[PDB]
């Protein structure tokens, strides 16, 4: 441990946006932590983000508002920022610097894990093959959810979200025909919101196996880039040490794109589209890549890093990196929730990377595969064939084309609409399948083959 | 038609007409002025007067380790009295010591009315401290008051914020 | 960054402190002869710590190493309580109210699961509007109405309170709160609403022996 | 296919907002066209060569409405953001440049 | 406390020997005092940002550091008052010089120390007695509608050691003394508090109870609540003065305030001239509105730090009422102009822009200050609560709803009152597009509804769906004209007018139509509705054979009830009691249902 | 009065494009005017736009060529630029620094007022009220411009935007149902328009009420943004002090916003958008909002500024952030101008937000308001018809479009086609407008209450 007395310096040099820059500092290491107090006995931390000779510079959390040149009191702990972590963490409310807000002790640490992390060596992790029924057809059966997967959720501002991640906190279990330890981050959203799912949490009555972070709107906007580390970092132990399994939820990481790219703009850092850094997607990795299972251990976490999409822009940076980042995503859009669809799922524009190897004989059913790719199919045509008929009438459509609408509308109130509180198995979501395909003759299923469709079809 | 551009073009220079005419009488009155000034220079005591204030001036204005006076010939005497008066009081004021000289070699035209010129050590930063200069400044910054005196107030300003 | 609720580490205590000093406040302002007994019995953790000087720093430092009863919402919805009965009684101020009647309301009080949101409380409002309307009020038939209806409405609430609900006591806070709404314009209206209730009082005589 | 696929410039800019005008003026006149042939077409009711031709109007200014407008904005839309993108990047270099110039004039002190 | 000047490059002045300063500190700059805050720092220099023009500045003038951030100077005098976006009283500035600018490097105190407040303690206070935070120490009588109750600062506590005894007292007085760890505090009546700091309060409640403006648009489809927050569009023809005007007026908040950010002078100058004009019946008198209101006030061609901190000043104002336990409802007048402004000053400082250029933490700033509102537990003993509201109005260049600042606000309020000039050409009032316009409290105040008025909600889910079905039918209408329709649908389409027509529509202008209470709203439309369903049976029940009832029918038989109907909105509440007005409803919905009767 | 010896400085640190690098001045300050003497006896003027300690850096307003570091004598006047103003200065011809080009006296000031100014405080601000006429029937019987309010006039690069500008100057003036000036400032102004502007305000006898400033081209590139700012301290001086009304023209806000830009790059200032600096918007209002009405006081001032659109497109910022702050446009097109049409004004696309207030009984006539709406229909209407005639023949058309066709041609001919020098007062306007509308039979004109058309209508 480190035995020697911390060192305290006054010799703050100046102050440029968020970031105090110290002088005379023995020694600097990177990336260590300071605590800083102002004039007024405030008190506050930073990270040092570079070193240079005497010099050091600060990134303040709370922020440099009040910070003095002359009277600011600045010691560097001697470490980087290690977080206290148990197991019994699980049941407490923390704020999004880690300290708890539910009128409950600190953290009696078990032990000191870096926020950083390290990557997890490759040859040890394990690709994940066990599957998890979210209960939503819409997802269970055409974009699969495996346990130690990456799935976000896109969605836009005034979409139900919050209400998908809630539902999914308590009807997520097996297609084995369980108790996951749901860890929250709620950061970057309103004060309802937070207390939306702090409250289904309890109505759920798994509050004791749940973990929430919080940094509401009217934090500091520096700690919205460190509070997902701290979910995760919880994440870590309870799945790698403790074997637990793990969901890990993080709240609009658009907001923590946000909070980055002020950090960006304020360090002067190269930036790449829409302001946000040049090296966005590394941090984004940080994040993300702090999930799936590990060989020889017998955690898992799984992840669902719901985001808001800027104006419904797909290639927005936030959602594209996180697309190549993750293994696909659920998506949601606005046509489906101006109609009172719920959940307002969009499949079209969606994918589960792991979703392959989860489906078929020895983990659902061996039709799976054969009936997503074809509901799929005629979705999409479906979605043609109005591009199609908005200009050209219902007059210029023929039988071929008449069969792709009775499946689109069909498929939309059968197959996505279900309700908060309809939790379907994957069995019954692939029977729901073979109804809406059946909607057409064998000639036209042609991602399905005769192998199968002679079994299935009929019925 | 053309008889009214032909009036345009009479009231125009007509109002021109008066204008100049009221500027002239102003340059006529500053002439008087200074000529005025040539008579209280040709003064003793009420000149060196001026010229203790106006040393004074030149020194507090410039603030060198090192200053030059630089004076008509005839009014060296003078001079030499009121930077002899002025060291001591500037030393007191600015508790600086600065060396002041007065320059032997060369001499204001004397066909200036009065007045110093301040240099400092290397000659690179002068004070037009000279008297036909001082009254070109004040008369200037206080010509509304001159107009309003000679020519009447403005009936038509109701005003004055 | 305790931030336990909307306070920190050390608004959280102090505020505890706070409601402690009030409430003692309260009991003394409300029951100065100490005639209330079971009331001061509920309220005996937190009066205890009453007639010490403890120059706020000490009862802070009891508040912090949890030697107070140091509980935020606890002391909100038990000061809440308290003040809510003080308002009945001091709004009233010019009858006096029986004592089993204050235990009553206070127990009545107690009991509701959210007294802030409760018909006693809109009931209290509505009496503090009328009565405090009267305190700086011109001579005119409105007012000299105003204030021999609120006298009569504060004899009454000395007799049966607020929670015990009576059709007598509703009907006047209503037309009360309709005459002080009344044009002070029109005298024929606030005249004629004032005379339908004289004469609509169950009894012959309504102000004779409440008002001068 | 979404775009018209012309590269970000600001003459690009000139040339779709021109394209844009065309476009909503050529939908204009032919729905105008289309509604003079539906009342004469009522009026009437060379009675089937009248629902031929409205049929052929009301086509083409859906598309213009559905396929070919829509595509010129998300077009347009594409340029406008690229653009500041462009104007973006060259904030940032200039604004190192103005850095750089005052770190050697820092130095010349 | 004083600096010098070592240099200004514009508007920005760089000052040395001024070791002994914070960040966002204030300093008065030079002879004139020029407001400006301080930057970035470097040893014992400073760079300080002027907020006025910089003409004149000398190298070697004094800069008076102030320890104070930018902060909002609160207490009794803020009522009525209207002030610059950085608290400087417009009304007192005009009035102590007789000019019409405002002086460069003005220096007018915020609340004036010439007034000889009347201050009344508590009379619950005793000097030995424990007082926290947000506690009430006495209370000041300012009018006759909204009493200064006079708070601890927050962020103090402490035994006190004296009380003033009632009387006359003005803002520069001792008031209350007390003692913390044997330091002593004197307080006057008037607190500091920095703008751009949140003001505590004990807890953050849930918003359950309506925000009961005056129009039967805006309320029954589309409600708000007391400590919610909603986004007003703003252009030239939407209307936009009705709801301010209505909002303002008959509102059951208790204090007002209006907030301009940086609109057109002649814009500031009909909302100062209009305000003082507005009255409200009160207790049966007449009162003027600005007992009750304050007003900030900032044309474009302010300074932008003014522009810019308008918007806090304005929710730091807000809140120093709702610690009261007052009912605060806030009025942003253009948050696109504030947005501009915030732009501007990144751009000065040369910071890298993002999107549209406006600054990267464009959506941080909106989130955070929206966040500021709703209903709250006050701090002190007294166990006081209140709320604040907001109204913030947006007007993007160009009308759409592509720009980051009303994109970004549209995500965070959570009602909108989508406003149009196509009504308003159309003379439809209040302006509402009705298929734009939300509202995400119904669910909040489905409690209040159940418990008060039972029938509303499936009221407005079934007047909803009546109009959202006349928009729905128009494709069909416009390519049939109601020949090859329902009867059904046509009941829908007549019905729908009805309601666009003579519940929707609202009339200011006429006494009776002023102000239609709650009772009165649902009454409406409760009959409506009930005539919808009456009429849908009387078809339906004899649709299918032979002698069948059609809406030609209904209108022709039942012509008088459908003229009742369009009669209601004339029922007016000034007059006719709520007795009375219920009573005469209720007839209606008899004579109108005996009507149907008679078809079967 | 300061009545201190001014200090002459030989000490140059360098020289640097437009910029001067002295030394060793004493306590120099921001703003302050300053006089060079070159070598060859040359006078320069400039203004310390920098102090940095000692080394104060001065704009010269003329070419930096020829000066040197060595014998360049800098006199300094110890104060910032003032205007001498007076009502004399009213039929006086300056340029850009406020000197005068017509031959006369410099101005025998009645006051130095600054030319930066101070805002106007709202709390005293008067909302507009009653209506300048400008003589120009397609902006008085259509887009009023109000006695307070700021609306511009916004030109394709090649349309008559200065002849419309000398127009207004000779006809404009108070309705008359001796007290009304106009100051007119060109900034960037070509050697052949400023003679135009010049004789012609002479030659036609309006110049007794005209104060005019002239920034030409090839003038100094700072003066042109005093230009607009001394012009506005004259309006100032004249309106607020002396009780008269003064109309303000700022021709050419292009080529102003052209001159800042050069300004800002001088100070090495980072471009904003497009290229302009980040703060043109508050620049714009400081000059746009020093106008309009004051409480207790019978003076107003009015501005029209006059911008040319580059690229003809109003998304650019200049008009777009002068439309931002301003209360309508005027709105001069081409196809008007190629037309053949003088005024070229369109009236469909034009807006004045305060004509409410500008128009009706006690300031125009009672039937203003009526009128306006009415032509405005009927013009919409008619161009709406001669579209369709273009694609259904003449034949096609009914009684009504006949009509509407009619009042379309002798609209443009009679109402909008003026010609420079025929001065159309609002009684003749709208006696115009009504010889138009009894084109029509009563039943069509739906805008106009039946109050009116019984008054007006016949005869």
């Amino acid at each position: 441990y480190l035995s020697q007395p911390r060192l305290t310096y006054k010799t703050v040099s100046g102050v440029n946006g968020p970031l105090v820059i110290l002088d005379h500092v023995k020694f600097p290491r990177y990336a260590e932590i300071v605590h800083l107090t102002l004039p007024d006995g405030t008190k506050r931390s930073g990270q040092v983000l570079e070193v240079s000779g005497s010099k050091a510079v600060v990134q303040v959390f709370e922020g440099t508002s009040g910070i003095d040149a002359k009277k600011t009191s600045c010691e560097f702990t001697g470490d980087i920022l290690r977080t206290p972590v148990s197991e019994d963490m699980l049941g407490r409310v923390f704020n999004g610097s880690g300290k708890p807000i539910d009128r409950g002790p600190v953290v009696l640490a078990e032990d000191f894990l870096d926020i950083m992390g390290q990557p997890i060596n490759p040859q040890c992790r394990i690709y994940p093959e066990e599957m998890i029924q979210t209960g939503i057809s819409a997802i269970d059966g055409m974009n699969s959810i495996a346990r130690g997967q990456k799935i976000p959720i896109f969605s836009a501002a005034g979409l139900p979200h919050n209400e998908i991640a809630a539902q999914i906190c308590r009807q997520a279990g097996l297609v084995k025909k369980e108790n996951f330890a749901i860890v929250f981050a709620a950061m970057g959203v309103n004060m309802e919101t937070a207390r939306f799912f702090k409250s289904d949490f309890e109505e759920n009555g798994s509050m004791d196996n749940v973990c929430l972070f919080l940094n509401l709107a009217n934090d500091p906007t520096i700690e919205r880039i460190i509070t997902p580390r701290l979910a995760l970092t919880t994440a870590e132990f309870l799945a790698y040490q403790c074997e637990k399994h793990v969901l890990v939820i993080l709240t609009d990481m658009s907001s923590y794109a946000e909070a980055l790219r002020e950090v960006s703009a304020a360090r002067e850092e190269v930036p790449g589209r829409r302001g946000f850094p040049g090296y966005m997607y590394t941090d984004l990795a940080t994040i993300y890549e702090r999930a799936g299972r590990v060989e020889g251990r017998n955690g898992s976490i799984t992840q669902i890093p719901i985001l808001t999409m800027p104006n419904d822009d797909i290639t927005h940076p936030i959602p594209d990196l996180t697309g190549y980042i993750t293994e696909g995503q659920i998506y949601v859009d606005r046509q489906l929730h101006n109609r009172q669809i719920y959940p307002p799922i969009n499949v079209l524009p969606s994918l589960s990377r792991l979703m392959k190897s989860a489906i078929g004989e020895g983990m659902t059913r061996k039709d799976h595969a054969d009936v997503s790719n074809q509901l799929y199919a005629c979705y999409a045509i479906g979605k043609d064939v109005q591009a199609m008929k908005a200009v050209v009438g219902e007059e210029a459509l023929t039988s071929d084309d008449l069969l792709y609408l009775e499946f689109l509308q069909k498929f939309e109130k059968n197959f996505i609409t279900q309700g908060p509180y309809e939790n379907r198995t994957v069995y019954e979501t692939l029977d729901i399948g073979w109804q809406l395909l059946r909607i057409f003759p064998k000639e036209m299923l042609k991602r399905i083959p005769q192998s199968t469709l002679s079994e299935f079809y009929p019925r | 038609q053309q008889k009214k551009i032909q009036m345009s073009n009479l009231m125009n220079q007509a109002r021109l007409k008066v204008l100049r005419a009221r500027d002239d009488l102003i340059t006529d009155l500053l002439n008087e002025a200074k000529q005025r000034l040539s008579k209280v220079v040709k003064d003793t005591t009420r000149y060196q007067v001026l010229l203790d204030g106006l040393v004074l001036q030149g020194l507090y204005q410039l603030l060198e380790p090192r200053m030059i006076v630089r004076c008509r010939k005839q009014d060296f005497p003078l001079v030499k009295a009121a930077v002899q008066k002025a060291i001591p009081m500037y030393k007191i004021a600015t508790k600086k010591d600065v060396d002041v000289q007065i320059d032997l070699e060369a001499y204001l035209p004397e066909d200036i009315a009065g007045g110093v010129e301040i240099y400092n050590g290397d000659r690179k930063i002068k004070v037009s401290n000279t008297l036909e200069s001082r009254l070109d400044l004040i008369a200037q910054q206080m010509m509304p008051e001159v107009r309003g005196a000679l020519f009447g107030a403005n009936a038509n300003r109701k005003f004055l914020d | 960054g305790i931030k336990m609720g909307g306070l920190t580490s050390e608004q959280y205590h102090s505020q505890v402190v706070g409601k402690i000093g009030y409430i003692a406040r309260c009991m003394q302002t409300i029951d100065p002869e100490n005639n209330l007994k079971k009331i001061r019995e509920d309220y005996q953790d937190v009066l205890i710590w009453a007639e010490k000087n403890y120059r706020f720093e000490e009862i802070l430092e009891a508040s912090k190493s949890g030697k107070c009863p140091n509980d935020l919402d606890a002391l909100s919805r038990r000061s809440l309580i308290l003040q809510e009965l003080l308002r009945l009684v001091s709004s009233i101020s010019p009858f006096k109210m029986k004592l089993d009647l204050i235990e009553s309301q206070y127990e009545k009080m107690k009991q509701h699961v959210n007294l802030w949101k409760s018909d006693y409380h809109v009931k209290l409002n509505q009496l503090n509007q009328l009565t405090d309307y009267l305190k700086n009020a011109a001579p005119t038939p409105k007012n000299n109405f105003l204030r021999a209806m609120t006298s009569v409405l504060q004899m009454q609430i000395a007799q049966y309170g607020i929670t015990e609900d009576n059709e007598g006591i509703n009907q006047l806070f209503k037309l009360g709160l309709h005459l002080l709404a009344m044009a002070n314009e029109k005298i024929d209206e606030q005249y004629h609403l004032f005379k339908g209730y004289v004469k609509d009082q169950p009894e012959e005589s309504p102000f004779e022996g409440i008002l001068p | 296919k979404d775009r018209i696929e012309i590269f970000p410039s600001r003459m690009a800019q000139t040339i779709m907002k021109a394209r844009l005008k065309g476009a909503q003026t050529g939908r204009n006149l032919l729905k105008k066209k289309s509604d003079a042939l539906t009342l004469r077409f009522r009026q009437i009711l060379s009675f089937v060569t009248l629902d031929e031709a409205i049929k052929i109007t009301n086509r083409r200014v859906n598309a213009i409405e559905h396929v070919i407008i829509p595509r010129i904005e998300r077009t347009l839309a594409y340029i406008i953001t690229e653009l500041d993108e462009r104007e973006r990047e060259e904030f940032y270099r200039l604004k190192k440049i103005q850095e750089k110039k005052k770190i050697i004039k820092e130095k010349s002190e | 406390t004083f600096g010098y000047v070592h240099g200004v490059s514009g508007p920005v002045v760089t000052a040395c020997d001024m070791a002994g300063a914070a960040m966002y500190e204030l300093v008065r700059v030079g002879h004139s005092e020029l407001v400006g805050e301080i930057i970035r720092l470097e040893g014992d220099m400073a760079t300080i940002q002027v907020y006025e023009e910089t003409s004149g500045v000398s190298v070697g003038d004094p800069v008076l550091r102030t320890g104070k951030p930018l902060s909002v100077e609160l207490g009794p005098g803020i009522m009525g008052a209207i002030f610059d976006g950085i608290q400087r009283p417009l009304s007192d500035i005009s009035s102590q010089t007789q000019s019409i600018y405002i002086p460069r490097g003005v220096n007018v105190s915020a609340l004036s120390r010439d007034i000889k407040w009347e201050f009344i303690p508590s009379k619950n206070l005793r000097v030995g007695s424990h007082i926290t935070g947000g506690d009430i120490y006495g209370i000041v009588n300012e009018n006759s509608l909204i009493k200064h109750k006079i708070m601890l600062p927050p962020r103090s506590r402490g035994s006190v050691t004296y009380i003033a005894p009632p009387g006359n007292y003005d803002a520069s007085d001792v008031v209350l003394e007390l003692e913390f760890e044997g330091v002593k505090e004197k307080l006057s009546m008037v607190q500091v508090w920095p703008v751009r700091q949140v003001r505590p309060v004990t807890e953050k409640l849930p918003a359950n109870h309506p925000l009961l403006t005056g129009q039967r648009v805006l309320d029954a489809l589309f409600p708000c609540v007391q400590g919610g927050t909603t986004a007003i569009p703003g252009a030239f023809g939407c209307g936009k003065t009705v709801i301010s005007q209505s909002l303002s007026k008959y509102s059951n908040s208790d204090v007002i305030i209006y907030v301009g950010c940086g609109e057109r002078g002649n814009e500031m100058s009909e909302v100062l001239r209009d305000f003082p004009e507005l009255t409200m019946e009160v207790d049966g008198k007449v009162e003027s509105i600005m007992k009750r209101t304050a007003l900030v006030a900032n044309t474009s061609n302010m300074p932008v730090a003014a522009r810019e901190a308008s918007i806090y000043t304005g929710i730091t104002l807000s809140e120093y009422f709702r610690d009261m336990g007052y009912h605060v409802s806030m009025m942003a007048d253009s948050t696109s102009r504030w947005a501009e402004a915030l732009r501007e000053i990144s751009g000065r400082l040369a910071e890298m822009p993002a999107d549209s250029g406006y600054p990267a933490y464009l959506g941080a700033r909106l989130a955070s200050f929206y966040e500021r509102a709703g209903r709250v537990k006050c701090l002190g003993n007294p166990e006081r609560e209140g709320s604040v509201s907001i109204v913030g109005a947006v007007s993007p260049p160009g009308g759409d709803f592509s720009d980051p600042v009303t994109s970004a606000t549209l995500g965070i309020v959570q009602v909108f009152w989508g406003l149009d000039k196509k009504l308003a050409q159309r003379k439809h009032f209040p302006s509402v597009n009705w298929l734009i316009s939300y509202s995400k409290y119904m669910r909040a105040l489905d409690e209040y509804y159940d418990k008060h008025f039972t029938e509303f909600v499936p009221l407005r889910t079934k007047a909803k769906e009546i109009l959202q079905e006349e928009e729905d039918l128009a494709e069909i209408v416009q390519l049939v004209g109601k020949a090859s329709l329902a009867e059904t649908d046509k009941i829908t389409l007549e019905v729908a007018k009805l309601i666009k027509d003579d519940f929707l529509q609202q009339n200011g202008y006429t006494p009776y139509d002023r102000f239609c209470p709650f009772y009165k709203t649902v009454g409406m439309l409760s009959n409506m509705i009930s005539f919808y369903d009456m009429a849908r049976r009387a078809v339906e029940t004899t649709a299918q054979s032979d002698n069948k009832i059609t809406w030609s029918i209904i209108r022709e038989h039942m012509g008088e009830i459908l003229y009742k109907l369009s009669s209601m909105k004339f029922k007016d509440p000034v007059k006719d009691g709520e007795a009375k007005i219920k009573a005469d409803y209720a007839q209606l919905l008899e004579d109108m249902q005996n009507a149907f009767r008679s078809l079967e």
